[PDB]
C-alpha cells in the first residue's frame, strides 16, 4: 500500500494473507468470508504469462496477522486449503475479467478479537454505496512504493472514480466486472494497492447497518500511486452468483 | 526475510 | 454470516477505528 498508514489492531480481522511454503514468502492479500473460506484474486492463483498456476499444496493462508514477517504466535491461525476454484470465465489473456477464486480450508478457523469474518454486499448495498466519491479501504502487506516493505498492516481509504474517468485512464479494456478507485491528480491526497497487495479487500461500511462489506478485490494497476491512474478492483456484487453457487456445491 | 513457521503446518 | 462484518475491537464494543469517519463523510 502507497501514502497509508498502519492498521490498528483488530482493524482489519478478516484479513487474510496467502503465503508461498517454499520458498517462504507473502503472496497475495485475501480476505475471510466464513470459517472455512477464503476470497481473492485469480491472478493470484493462475497467471500463465508468469508460469503461474499452484495447487492447494503450495499454499497456506495465514489468518488473523497484523505483521508481516513476524509469526505471531497465539494470535494468528494458519490453514492448509482443500480446494481451490478459479471463476470459470476469468479472463488472463486480456484484462483479469472476472479476478476471483475462492479457497475452501481444511478445518474451519476459529473466530477471536483478531478472526472475524467480512460480509458480501447484496445487490441494494452496492446499488447504494457503489458510487463516484464513496470511500472504500484497502489493506494488504504489498510494497510502500512503486520503486519499501512494511512491517505491518497498512490501510488507505480510496473513493470510487466515475466509470468514464477509469476507462480514460488506460488503454486496458475495463468492464463491468471491474470498478477503479484512487484520488485524481487535482485532488491533492494520494494512495494506492502496490505489488503484493493484490487479492486482498475493498471494504466499505454501510451506514445502514453499521457492518464492512467487501465491495472489491485488489485486481490490477499500471504502476502504484501513479498521477492520473487508478487501481482497479473485481467487482464482487457483479460475481456473486458463481461464489454462491460454488458455495452451495462444495 | 520472513519468520520460519511451526514445522506442523509444513 | 449473520454476526459478519462487525468487529470484536470496534463495532462489537463501540468504539471507532481512527478513520472510519472518513469513509462515512464520503456517503453524501
Ligand atoms: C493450471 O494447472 C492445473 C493443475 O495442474 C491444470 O489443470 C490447468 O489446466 C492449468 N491451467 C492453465 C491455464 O494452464
Ligand atoms: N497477456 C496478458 C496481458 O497482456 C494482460 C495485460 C493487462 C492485464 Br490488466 C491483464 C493481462
Ligand atoms: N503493479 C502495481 C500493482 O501490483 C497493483 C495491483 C492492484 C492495484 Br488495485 C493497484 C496496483
Ligand atoms: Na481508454
Ligand atoms: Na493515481
Amino acid at each position: 500500500i502507497v501514502e497509508g498508514s498502519d492498521a490498528e489492531i483488530g482493524m482489519s480481522p478478516w484479513q487474510v494473507m496467502l503465503f508461498r511454503k517454499s520458498p517462504q514468502e507473502l503472496l497475495c492479500g485475501a480476505s475471510l468470508i466464513s470459517d472455512r473460506w477464503v476470497l481473492t484474486a485469480a491472478h493470484c492463483l493462475l497467471y500463465p504469462p508468469w508460469d503461474k498456476n499452484f495447487t492447494e499444496n503450495d499454499l497456506l493462508v495465514r489468518i488473523g496477522k497484523h505483521s508481516r514477517t513476524r509469526y505471531e504466535r497465539n494470535i494468528e491461525k494458519i490453514s492448509m486449503l482443500e480446494k481451490i476454484y478459479i471463476h470459470p470465465r476469468y479472463n488472463w489473456r486480456e484484462n483479469l475479467d472476472r479476478d476471483i477464486a475462492l479457497m475452501k480450508l481444511k478445518k474451519p478457523v476459529a473466530f477471536s478479537d483478531y478472526i472475524h469474518p467480512v460480509c458480501l454486499p447484496d445487490r441494494e448495498t452496492a446499488a447504494s454505496l457503489l458510487q463516484a466519491g464513496y470511500k472504500g479501504r484497502v489493506t494488504g502487506w504489498g510494497n510502500l512504493k512503486e520503486t519499501g516493505q512494511p512491517s505491518v498492516l497498512q490501510v488507505v481509504n480510496l473513493p470510487i472514480v466515475e466509470r468514464p474517468v477509469c476507462k480514460d485512464s488506460t488503454r486496458i479494456r475495463i468492464t463491468d466486472n471491474m470498478f477503479c478507485a484512487g484520488y485524481k491528480p487535482d485532488e491533492g491526497k494520494r494512495g494506492d494497492a502496490c505489488e503484493g497487495d493484490s487479492g486482498g479487500p475493498f471494504v466499505m461500511k454501510s451506514p445502514f447497518n453499521n457492518r464492512w462489506y467487501q465491495m472489491g478485490i485488489v485486481s490490477w494497476g499500471e504502476g502504484c500511486d501513479r498521477d492520473g491512474k487508478y487501481g482497479f478492483y473485481t467487482h464482487v456484487f457483479r460475481l456473486k452468483k458463481w461464489i454462491q453457487k460454488v458455495i452451495d456445491q462444495f | 526475510d520472513f519468520e520460519e513457521i511451526p514445522e506442523e503446518y509444513l | 454470516e449473520a454476526d459478519c462484518g462487525l468487529r470484536p475491537l470496534f463495532e462489537k464494543k463501540s468504539l471507532e477505528d481512527k478513520t472510519e469517519r472518513e469513509l462515512l463523510e464520503s456517503y453524501i
